[PDB]
């Protein structure tokens, strides 16, 4: 996250750390939305340019973090994957469209002052909340700068923008499956997600019911804070049917 | 960077 | 897990379960011309 500032403890208790076995590193973020469930970004598990297809048995899942690289031990929970869903219209091939993914654990995880799910939103909390102007928050373990590493999770609150001026700031094909965030050169505020934060939760507060729902997910950028581009989320509304047949099909 | 994680969570 | 979450789903047990309010969620309800 750049130009972010530490988290509280407990501020966000459905971020979830993916973390790979040999060598031990961050891999991406990710949120806890049911004991059983985390739902990711789909480029963290699978992105062929880079020969990347991991595995069930390549990944630990950590939730209940604060610090970056310690074993918060009492705090925290590790807990290995079943299954890795990824959506079958994934398109690596061009611009990351359907960027998500879902992993089912081994054993339900107990909820704590820090480990709690977040909430999905359902079609009318996404049509009052998406709108250009209003503020979400991004949190992350990843870099701070384009080219640096935090010691405790980030967050930063980001405004969402208009598709024109998402689809102007790039010669990517932009999807219904997506929008963007972030302020405007002319803002004069600043603030992204960038490499290691990618797979994690981009939540807003209902004003309605008081509950924060996941929106989106982060998913790519060009570069990390440029000025004139922005940040690009899943949209985990328009994706919400794919996550519900996989659920009630494979658990809960 | 990263502190070592307890064994069990490896097999 | 599904729509609108779980059932307890986007309460943290350190802040709307206890009303108490982080730091910078006021910037977010103001953004949505303003909450309450
Ligand atoms: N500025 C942003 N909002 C941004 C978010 C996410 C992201 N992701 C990447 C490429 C990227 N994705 C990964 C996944 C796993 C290991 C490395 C890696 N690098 N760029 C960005 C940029
Ligand atoms: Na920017
Ligand atoms: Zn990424």
């Amino acid at each position: 996250i750049v130009e972010g500032s530490d988290a509280e403890i407990g501020m966000s208790p459905w971020q979830v750390m993916l973390f790979r076995k040999s060598p031990q590193e961050l891999l991406c973020g990710a949120s806890l939305i049911s004991d059983r469930w985390v739902l990711t970004a789909a480029h963290c598990l699978l992105y062929p340019p880079w020969d990347k297809n991991f595995t069930e048995n390549d990944l630990l899942v950590r939730i209940g973090k604060h610090s970056r690289t310690r074993y918060e031990r009492n705090i925290e929970k590790i807990s290995m994957l079943e299954k890795i869903y990824i959506h079958p219209r994934y398109n690596w091939r061009e611009n990351l469209d359907r960027d998500i993914a879902l992993m089912k654990l081994k054993k339900p995880v107990a909820f704590s002052d820090y480990i709690h799910p977040v909430c999905l939103p359902d079609r009318e909390t996404a049509a009052s909340l998406l709108q250009a102007g209003y503020k979400g928050r991004v949190t992350g373990w990843g870099n701070l700068k384009e080219t640096g590493q935090p010691s405790v999770l980030q967050v930063v609150n980001l405004p969402i923008v208009e598709r024109p001026v998402c689809k102007d700031s790039t010669r990517i094909r932009i999807t219904d499956n997506m929008f963007c965030a972030g302020y405007k050169p002319d803002e004069g505020k600043r603030g992204d997600a960038c490499e290691g934060d990618s797979g994690g939760p981009f939540v807003m507060k209902s004003p309605f019911n008081n509950r924060w729902y996941q929106m989106g997910i982060v998913s790519w950028g060009e570069g990390c804070d440029r000025d004139g581009k922005y940040g690009f989320y899943t949209h985990v509304f328009r994706l919400k049917k794919w996550i519900q047949k996989v659920i009630d099909q494979f658990g809960e | 960077d990263f502190e070592e994680i307890p064994e069990e969570y490896l097999q | 897990t599904f729509g609108s979450g779980e059932a307890d789903c986007g309460l943290r047990p350190l802040f709307e379960k206890k009303s108490l309010e982080d730091k910078t969620e006021r910037e977010l309800l103001e953004s949505y011309i303003d909450g309450r």
